[PDB]
């Protein structure tokens, strides 16, 4: 029920995976409190080993088990 | 009974590697204290020597290290005008470059590529008609590779259920007397297994 | 380049995120954050010498999971964060302290107790009981307020500050005076 | 010995698969033919094709390697030049950077190295004694140890005497009757055995 999301500062946090909330909603907390806005920073998703890029618009129910990491722009 | 002695040795050889090792560690100890002794007195003055000494070390060093480094600030100045305004004409020249010859790649690249949208246009259309003319034979090449297929394919099977019974049947048949025979033998051969053994 | 563990931990309501915020970028919370596992690093001068500080930020509602007791062991400093408007916490100081006992693996570990919220009229801890306790522990006390800023910078100076003072001392003990070395450790 | 039973149903699929060498082999062949009749009709317009492509292809690929070739020859040389200037700059630059640095590099080596002269000269010295007085205790224990080592070693050989001499006997009193017992169960199998792998 949580999914551990890595920072382009060389860090995660562990977040609660919500059957409502988008992953824009999700990492937006984990953003704010790095001082980074949603709009040079992506989002790459786990699958086979390899990062995969995915949309802030996307909601964040899906992604419970994987774990994302965040890049810059 | 083997184990039973020979392991008695071995402990009757520990006893005697303890009753070693005790005056062992002890006199090792003494000529270590000894050592370390003279190893803590002589790293008193080792160590008071080295830091009474790496002060005028350090002072010497970070004395010429201020003037290595304040030359080299002073230097640093004037060498990073020369980079800086070497650059800017470098740069600028590269710029005054990069937009004549830029213009001229476009201009080029527009040749290149047009060029390239008049030929390739009609080279993949009668590409069609080549591989069309390819896929019609590997079509009618095909139905008849496939009837041909299927029809050494039943001349399989009609050997292989040929080998598939008959000659199966055979095998099956000679396994029944052979695996027993094998059977006869390993069992058999066990009881020489368990009486050597046991 | 010199970097440092700082763990931060406490009970649910001390308000361990703001604290650490409060250092980052410098901004209160108003919002309850269900921190689980969040760390923060910054770069400092403590002293006269720059230090990273990596401050691990971990939930206060945690029974006993080993993820949590690995992420332990690798805190240097440890702080005690505690409310002096709660009783509770201030009697949890002592689970603090054995539980990072025992995931260090030592009783000598650099500890300082914080008592956060001091700003607030409600008080059932007393200066003196704290620091008695600090005192008992062989650590330091310090009275912090993350909602005043009073005293936040001072405690994790404080830690970083235990940290050296262990490091160096263990540095300058006894290493030719043969101090316990052993071979199988 | 019942292998021939076996391999003559193996003689049968020899001729089973002989049949198959035959119209299946004979029916890949004409397969070919049409394999080859379709490649005779595919590879005829196909290289034809190539041909009548390739010549456009190379003179219009020409008129490109033409307008590249010129369009660099009228960019590699101005940049060239140009760079030569700017690397002929960038070298005065290096010569007047490198030159007052080199000098003041080749005082700061005289600092240093100089300094080093006088810092490990003495350093080394001092080591030497130092070595000297560690290297007199290490020989005082050493000396000791060696007679000390010489004494356990005594006391080792004493030991081990108890070892080589009765418990070597003894190994061998019981060697003897093991290795008859051990014949004996050899000798057994050795015949048991081959009774059966008869
Ligand atoms: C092969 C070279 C070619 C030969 C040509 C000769 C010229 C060489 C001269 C100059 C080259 C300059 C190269 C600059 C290197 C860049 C290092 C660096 O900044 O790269 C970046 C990585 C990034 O990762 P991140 O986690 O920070 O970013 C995660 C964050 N994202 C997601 C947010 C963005 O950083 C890292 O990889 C971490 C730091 C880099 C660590 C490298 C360790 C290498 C291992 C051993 C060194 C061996 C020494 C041997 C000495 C022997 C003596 C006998
Ligand atoms: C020679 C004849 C061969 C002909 C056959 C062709 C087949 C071989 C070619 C291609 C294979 C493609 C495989 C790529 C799939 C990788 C998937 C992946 O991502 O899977 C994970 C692992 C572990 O990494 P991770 O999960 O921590 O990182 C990811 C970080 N995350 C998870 C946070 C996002 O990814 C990795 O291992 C990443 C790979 C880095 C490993 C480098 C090892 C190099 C050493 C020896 C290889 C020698 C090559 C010799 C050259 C000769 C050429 C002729
Ligand atoms: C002629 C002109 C034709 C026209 C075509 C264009 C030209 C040819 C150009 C390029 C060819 C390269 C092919 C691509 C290679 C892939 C390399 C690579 O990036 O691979 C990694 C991928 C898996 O990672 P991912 O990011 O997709 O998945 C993560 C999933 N996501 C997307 C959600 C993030 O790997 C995989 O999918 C699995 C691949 C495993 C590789 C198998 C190859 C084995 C080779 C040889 C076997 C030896 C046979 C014996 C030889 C004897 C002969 C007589
Ligand atoms: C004759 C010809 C010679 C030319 C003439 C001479 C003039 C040219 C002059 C200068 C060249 C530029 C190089 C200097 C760049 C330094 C950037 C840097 O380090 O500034 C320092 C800042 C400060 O640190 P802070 O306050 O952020 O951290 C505080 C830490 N915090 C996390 C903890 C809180 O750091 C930052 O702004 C963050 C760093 C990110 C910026 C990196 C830029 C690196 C430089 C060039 C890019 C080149 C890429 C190469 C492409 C080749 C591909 C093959
Ligand atoms: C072009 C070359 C010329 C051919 C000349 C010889 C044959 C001429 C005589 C008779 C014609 C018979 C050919 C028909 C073969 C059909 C192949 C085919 O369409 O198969 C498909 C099946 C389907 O299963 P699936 O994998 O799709 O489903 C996996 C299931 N799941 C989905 C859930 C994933 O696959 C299987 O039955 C898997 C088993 C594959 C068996 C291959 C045996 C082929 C026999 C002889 C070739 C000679 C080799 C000699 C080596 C000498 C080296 C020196
Ligand atoms: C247009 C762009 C222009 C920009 C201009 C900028 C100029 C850049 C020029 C030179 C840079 C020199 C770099 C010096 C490297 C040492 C840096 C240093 O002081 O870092 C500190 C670390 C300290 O410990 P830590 O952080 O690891 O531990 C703590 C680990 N924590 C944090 C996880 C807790 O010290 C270490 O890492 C010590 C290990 C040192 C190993 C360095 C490896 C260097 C690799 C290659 C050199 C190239 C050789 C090529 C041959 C050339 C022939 C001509
Ligand atoms: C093939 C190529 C040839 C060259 C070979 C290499 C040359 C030899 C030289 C150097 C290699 C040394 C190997 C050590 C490598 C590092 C291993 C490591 O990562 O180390 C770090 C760990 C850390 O502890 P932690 O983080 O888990 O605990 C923390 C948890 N706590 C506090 C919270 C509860 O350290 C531990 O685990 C502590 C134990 C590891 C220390 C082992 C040293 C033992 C020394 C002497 C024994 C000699 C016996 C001689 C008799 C002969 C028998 C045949
Ligand atoms: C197989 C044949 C080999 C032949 C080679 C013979 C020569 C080797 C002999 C001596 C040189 C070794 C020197 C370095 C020793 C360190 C070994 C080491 O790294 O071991 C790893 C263990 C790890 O366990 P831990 O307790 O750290 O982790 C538990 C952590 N828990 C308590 C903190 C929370 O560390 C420990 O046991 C603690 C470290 C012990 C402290 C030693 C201090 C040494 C200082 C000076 C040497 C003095 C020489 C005398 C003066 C002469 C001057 C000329
Ligand atoms: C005569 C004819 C002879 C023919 C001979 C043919 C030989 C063909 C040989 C090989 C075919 C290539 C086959 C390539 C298969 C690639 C497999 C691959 O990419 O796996 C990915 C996983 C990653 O798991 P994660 O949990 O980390 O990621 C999320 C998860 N996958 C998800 O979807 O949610 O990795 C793992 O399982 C974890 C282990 C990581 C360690 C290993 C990492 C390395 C992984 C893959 C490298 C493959 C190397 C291939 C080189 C072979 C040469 C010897
Ligand atoms: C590999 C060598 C390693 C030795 C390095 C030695 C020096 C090291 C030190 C410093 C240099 C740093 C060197 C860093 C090398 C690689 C660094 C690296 O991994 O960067 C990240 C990117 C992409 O990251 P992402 O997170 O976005 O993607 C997910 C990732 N792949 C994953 O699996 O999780 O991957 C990529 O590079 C993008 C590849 C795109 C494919 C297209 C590739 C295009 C290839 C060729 C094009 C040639 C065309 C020429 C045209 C002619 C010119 C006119
Ligand atoms: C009871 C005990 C139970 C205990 C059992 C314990 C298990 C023992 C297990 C294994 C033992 C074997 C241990 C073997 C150890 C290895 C020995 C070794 O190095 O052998 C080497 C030879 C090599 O022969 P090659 O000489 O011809 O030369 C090498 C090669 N050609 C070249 O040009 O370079 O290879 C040969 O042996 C071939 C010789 C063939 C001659 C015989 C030919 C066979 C002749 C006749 C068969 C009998 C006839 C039956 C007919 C009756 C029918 C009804
Ligand atoms: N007055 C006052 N309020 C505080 C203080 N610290 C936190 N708060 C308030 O307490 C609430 C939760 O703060 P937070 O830092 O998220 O608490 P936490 O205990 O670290 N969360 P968790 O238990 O989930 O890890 C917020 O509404 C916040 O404003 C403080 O020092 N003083």
């Amino acid at each position: 029920g949580t999914v551990k999301v890595y920072l382009p500062n060389k860090q995660r946090t562990v977040v609660t995976v919500r059957d409502g909330m988008s992953v824009y909603d999700s990492l937006d907390k984990a953003l704010k409190v790095r001082g980074l806005n949603q709009d040079c920073c992506v989002v790459y998703r786990l699958i086979k080993g390899r990062k995969t890029v995915t949309a802030w618009d996307t909601a964040i129910a899906p992604l419970d088990g994987e774990e994302l990491i965040v890049e810059v722009l | 009974l083997k184990l039973l002695d020979n392991w008695d040795s071995v402990t009757s050889t520990f006893s005697k590697l303890r009753e070693q090792l005790g005056p062992v560690t002890q006199e090792f100890w003494d000529n270590l204290e000894k050592e370390t002794e003279g190893l803590r007195q002589e790293m008193s003055k080792d160590l008071e020597e080295v830091k009474a000494k790496v002060q005028p070390y350090l002072d010497d060093f970070q004395k010429k290290w201020q003037e290595e480094m304040e030359l080299y600030r002073q230097k640093v100045e004037p060498l990073r005008a020369e980079l800086q305004e070497g650059a800017r004409q470098k740069l600028h020249e590269l710029q005054e470059k990069l937009s004549p010859l830029g213009e001229e790649m476009r201009d080029r690249a527009r040749a290149h590529v047009d060029a390239l949208r008049t030929h390739l246009a009609p080279y993949s259309d009668e590409l069609r008609q080549r591989l069309a003319a390819r896929l019609e034979a590997l079509k009618e090449n095909g139905g008849a590779r496939l009837a041909e297929y299927h029809a050494k394919a039943t001349e399989h099977l009609s050997t292989l259920s040929e080998k598939a019974k008959p000659a199966l049947e055979d095998l099956r048949q000679g396994l029944l007397p052979v695996l027993e025979s094998f059977k006869v033998s390993f069992l058999s051969a066990l009881e020489e297994y368990t009486k050597k053994l046991n | 380049m010199t970097e440092y563990k700082l763990v931060v931990v406490g009970a649910g309501g001390v308000g361990k995120s703001a604290l650490t915020i409060q250092l980052i970028q410098n901004h209160f919370v108003d919002e309850y954050d269900p921190t689980i596992e969040d760390s923060y690093r910054k770069q400092v001068v403590i002293d006269g010498e720059t230090c990273l500080l990596d401050i691990l930020d971990t939930a206060g509602q945690e029974e006993y999971s080993a993820m949590r007791d690995q992420y332990m062991r690798t805190g240097e400093g440890f702080l005690c964060v505690f409310a002096i408007n709660n009783t509770k916490s201030f009697e949890d100081i002592h689970h603090y302290r054995e539980q990072i006992k025992r995931v260090k693996d030592s009783e000598d570990v650099p500890m300082v107790l914080v008592g956060n919220k001091c700003d607030l009229p409600s008080r059932t801890v007393d200066t003196k009981q704290a620091q008695d306790l600090a005192r008992s522990y062989g650590i330091p006390f310090i009275e912090t307020s993350a909602k005043t800023r009073q005293g936040v910078d001072d405690a994790f100076y404080t830690l970083v500050r235990e940290i050296r003072k262990h490091k160096e001392k263990m540095s300058k003990d006894g290493k030719k005076k043969k101090k316990k070395s052993k071979t199988k450790c």
